[PDB]
């Protein structure tokens, strides 16, 4: 298109140098669609192809996104993202509201397009480079950089949210009590609206956006949270128990301890007193159901002295329960936890483990986003090729959260179901 | 000049400035012949005498190769070098020839001159400037610097590789028909169309480089099948590696398992059956340069069954887009894997093998999941698709795994192939606990001075044991608890542990180990009947019974 005015110039943490990162090797099929994409981005301006004498890379992928039949580009920006955007979450960086969590729904819309329109610094194109690979290697890889703010960039919402301010000024005045926040490509719009209102409020601000020129994409995808907290600990229960009954129980007691130390399990613990058969039927006195009783209500309510430090970096883990059914927690350290909850998708055996994995990765991610602002740094419990091999299958969104891999769980798996 | 050619433009990197090394040295007898290259050199453009102002310097060396009739010149750039931007990486890996599609004729160029036949970015040139000295007595040396890119220079090779790209491009957009891949110096162009008509485009791929500045084999065709390409003998219908030379030693050195080993890794690409582990597991200690290392019986049966493997040669195929990619995997039994890669049933597209050297206890399940990623892996990077796995497991036997599993696994499309040794899990603890089972409370310890340590049992029955131990640790006397009370037990038996490691062990269902006890543990569940383990806190005073 135009420069509507000049660039905002981009720069570096002083002695920081660009990313270099491999690319990984792609299908046939991804890579003939990267082509296809790439080249129409050439012929919009978009994106140029460079020489050797730029030094650096930043991966690509090729996403199915949502529901689409056609491929989507996914450019690995994290890299990029810590060298220069820890610098412009300071300078540029974008206030998160802590009243969207509060509202009854909240829908995400797809902005990213937006950013296509603005010019990006001739001085930082560099750092934008990526390649498209090429099959064992024949050729070196096709190579590109970003003539215009890329997508995935932190830094490009950074640089746009001055129009998007101009451009959202007058749906915030016919609508002041709809919350909107905006992550990297997303919109966030949150309302204690009816079902159907909100909807109807979606589409007002969908139909609004586009006559200021700038084009969305869009059960469909909207949350509710109002109903996150941390889920409380649960104490199976019986009408007979056995040894081996108690004995997870006082061991599972003996576990939430370090969460809840106001516990005692002096009691539970007597109730087999010699050694004996773990299929035997032990009644409970009158002192273990008592003492039961007074652990289950200091269960149900939550911990004291856990806040969220803005300074700490979020971590989430998760657990596979099995049938489908995954549990997680997010904390900033051990112990004390700012959210757990759990996720499960649908039957059939259509699913996989990785695709229950990335969407429940997925999930979390945008839940954190809503919460905090910001994404938690998942330990995966899954193998590190597998996860790295598989992962752009479905993956729907278009952020990356950053993540490692955990080989050490022990049966904590049933504790936390 | 070589002007046709678009120069890339080249920075020092930032804070720095051109080698300044001053050098007057050395000797008068090479000297008039590093003038006899500089002259010619100077004539054919590559390099341009310099004024006095501003210049920076680099070391000149000369030195003579065999059949001496003709001289060599040598820079050492490595200051420079080391002052230099950064470039893109040139091509780290290359292409395997199992990837490789069959083509009708293939025919190898290698330009000559290569470097020295691509400009150097202007500006850039007065940081190549080197000096030829002199005897002195009023003579300041005769000064150079480069218009072309120097050879040894860090820029060289990507800029060359951008070049020729370039130059290359306003032919094959007129002939698609033709594929050309690019390496280092080389090209080597393929094609379906007939020979006649192949012979006659190459001809005219030679001379549009020519045009450009890039010389190519006026001499026969020059290379000719094979066509001995980077440690592969590359056949028009066919592709195997180099031939394969194991030595004979009395006294084996580290330094010479190292080069085995790398010889027989080579090998195993095409070679199936190929057994690295023994050989390794000699070199597992890292220890000196030098170390004499003496061998293993198993090591030298391993080196025998290779030597037999290598005794007779063997052949992979190329590719063919049209036919489907499967993949055969079977068990060595050690814990070592091997693979087959084809589309058809008598002809390898490829071989592997695959091992897991990381960690004391694993399962065969597991590791074929591991090999099954491994080859998936190298399936995408080669030919960039996955292929269809034939597994000597059956659906029953995996389903029960991966839904029993903690980690998430992702398996493709696969079939059963009956071969023995299938893969099978050997056991499976109860999920709940026994009715009519003994009841074994079992505990360990250890001194961690002494070592002496002890393990032992107290049952519901009233039967107890205790057995005194040797060089031990908390570890070994709990996994010994357990062996112990699997000893004593029926074949249904319910044990209760206090500690974590040993349930992790055991709940991991591993087949095999590093461990004696742990592989004695495995025998003995596979022994009985019905084994259900559980766990308590320590020090809780649950019934468990301890000591000192
Ligand atoms: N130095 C040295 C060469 C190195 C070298 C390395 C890689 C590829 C290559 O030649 C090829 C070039 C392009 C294509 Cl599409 C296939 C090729 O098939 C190669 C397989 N082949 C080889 C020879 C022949 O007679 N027929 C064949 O189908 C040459």
């Amino acid at each position: 298109p135009i420069s509507p005015i000049e660039t905002v110039p981009v720069k570096l943490k002083p002695g920081m140098d660009g990313p270099k990162v491999k690319q990984w090797p792609l299908t046939e099929e991804k890579i003939k669609a990267l082509v296809e994409i790439c080249t129409e981005m050439e012929k919009e301006g978009k994106i140029s192809k460079i020489g050797p004498e730029n030094p650096y890379n930043t991966p690509v992928f090729a996403i199915k996104k949502k529901d689409s039949t056609k491929w989507r580009k996914l450019v690995d920006f994290r890299e990029l993202n810590k060298r220069t955007q820890d610098f412009w979450e300071v300078q540029l960086g974008i206030p998160h509201p802590a009243g969207l969590k509060k509202k009854k729904s909240v829908t995400v819309l797809d902005v990213g397009d937006a950013y296509f329109s603005v010019p990006l610094d001739e001085d930082f194109r560099k750092y934008t480079a990526f390649t498209i690979p090429s099959i064992n290697n024949e050729t070196p890889g096709i190579r590109y950089q970003y003539n215009v703010l890329p997508q995935g960039w932190k830094g490009s919402p950074a640089i746009f949210q001055s129009s998007m301010t101009k451009i959202l000024e007058p749906f915030k005045k016919q609508n002041p009590d709809i919350v909107i926040y905006q992550y990297m490509d997303d919109l966030y719009v949150g309302s204690d609206l009816e079902i159907g209102q909100h909807r109807t409020k979606i589409e007002e601000l969908r139909q609004h956006l586009l006559r200021w020129g700038l084009t969305t994409p869009d059960m469909g995808y909207e949350l509710h949270p109002d109903k996150w907290t941390v889920q409380p600990i649960v104490l199976p229960e019986k009408d007979s128990w056995t040894v081996n009954d108690i004995q997870k129980l006082v061991g599972k007691l003996n576990w939430a301890s370090q969460i809840y130390p106001g516990i005692k399990v002096r009691q539970l613990s007597k109730l087999l007193r010699g050694t004996k058969a773990l299929t035997e039927v032990i009644p409970l006195t009158e002192e273990a159901e008592l003492e039961l009783a007074e652990n289950r209500e200091i269960l149900k309510e939550p911990v004291h002295g856990v806040y969220y430090d803005p300074s700490k970096d979020l971590i989430a883990e998760i657990q596979k329960q099995g049938q489908g059914q995954w549990t997680y927690q997010i904390y900033q350290e051990p112990f004390k936890n700012l959210k757990t909850g759990k996720y499960a998708r649908m039957r059939g055996a259509h699913t996989n483990d990785v695709k229950q994995l990335t969407e429940a990765v997925q999930k979390i991610t945008t839940e954190s986003i809503v919460i905090w602002g910001k994404t938690p740094k998942f330990k995966l419990p899954i193998q590190k090729e597998t996860w790295e091999t598989w992962w752009t299958e479905y993956w729907q969104a278009t952020w990356i959260p950053e993540w490692e891999f955990v080989n050490t769980p022990p049966l904590v798996k049933l504790w936390y179901q | 000049p070589i002007s046709p050619i678009e120069t890339v433009p080249v920075k020092l990197k930032p804070g720095m400035d051109g080698p300044k090394v001053k050098q007057w040295p050395l000797t008068e007898e090479k000297i008039k012949a590093l003038v006899e290259i500089c002259t010619e050199m100077e004539k054919e453009g590559k390099i341009s005498k310099i004024g006095p102002e501003n210049p920076y310097n680099t070391p000149v060396f000369a030195i003579k190769k065999k059949d001496s009739t003709k001289w060599r010149k040598l820079v050492d750039f490595r200051e420079l070098n080391k002052r230099t931007q950064d470039f893109w990486e040139v091509q780290l890996g290359i292409p395997h020839p199992a990837g490789l599609k069959k083509k009708k004729s293939v025919t190898v160029l290698d330009v000559g001159d290569a470097y020295f036949s691509v400009p150097l970015d202007e500006d850039f040139r007065k940081y190549t400037a080197f000096t030829i000295p002199s005897i002195n007595n009023e003579t300041p040396g005769i000064r150079y610097q480069y218009n072309v890119l120097p050879q040894g220079w860090k820029g060289s090779p990507a800029i060359f590789q951008s070049s020729m790209t370039k130059i290359l491009e306003p032919f094959a957009a007129q002939n698609p028909d033709i594929v050309i891949y690019q390496y280092m110096d080389d090209l080597y162009v393929g094609s379906d169309l007939e020979i006649g008509q192949h012979r006659t485009k190459i001809e005219e791929l030679r001379q549009h480089l020519l045009r450009w500045g890039l010389t190519t084999p006026d001499k026969k065709h020059q290379k000719e099948p094979p066509f001995l390409w980077m440690g592969y003998e590359l056949h028009p219908d066919k592709w195997t590696v180099q031939p394969i030379v194991l030595p004979e030693k009395d006294s084996w050195t580290v330094n010479d398992i190292q080069k085995l080993v790398g010889k027989l890794n080579w090998a195993s690409q095409i070679y199936p059956g190929i057994k690295v582990r023994q050989l390794s597991k000699l070199l597992r200690g890292t220890k000196a340069l030098t170390e004499v290392i003496p061998l293993t019986e198993e090591a030298e049966l391993e080196l025998a069954e290779n030597r037999e493997i290598l005794k007779e040669p063997v052949h992979g195929v190329y590719y063919d887009p049209s036919k489907d990619l499967i993949a055969e995997i079977q068990k060595q039994g050690q814990g070592q894997w091997t693979y087959q890669i084809y589309q058809e049933p008598f002809k390898n597209l490829k071989t592997g093998k695959y091992a897991r050297m990381r960690g004391a206890h694993t399962n065969d399940v597991k590791q074929l999941t591991e090999a099954v990623q491994k080859i998936t892996t190298e399936s995408i990077v080669i030919w960039g698709k996955t292929p269809k796995f034939k597994l000597p497991i059956q659906k029953e036997t995996w389903e029960t795994w991966w839904t029993e599993y903690w980690q998430a696994t992702w398996i493709p499309e696969w079939e059963f192939v009956n071969t023995p040794p299938l893969v099978k899990l050997w056991y499976q603890l109860e999920k709940e606990p026994i009715v009519g089972a003994e009841t074994f409370y079992v505990d360990g310890a250890a001194n961690r001075e002494t070592k002496l340590g002890k393990a032992g049992y107290v049952t519901n029955k009233g039967r107890q044991k205790v057995v005194p131990l040797t060089n031990t640790t908390n570890q070994k006397t709990e996994l010994q608890a357990i062996y112990l009370a699997l000893q004593d037990s029926g074949l249904e038996v319910n044990i209760v542990t206090d500690s974590q490691y040993a349930l992790g062990i055991i709940q991991a269902q591993p087949d095999k180990s590093e461990s004696e006890l742990v592989n004695q543990i495995i025998e003995q569940l596979i022994k009985k009947e019905k084994v259900y383990l559980a766990w308590v806190p320590a020090h809780k005073g649950i019934g468990g019974n301890e000591q000192v």
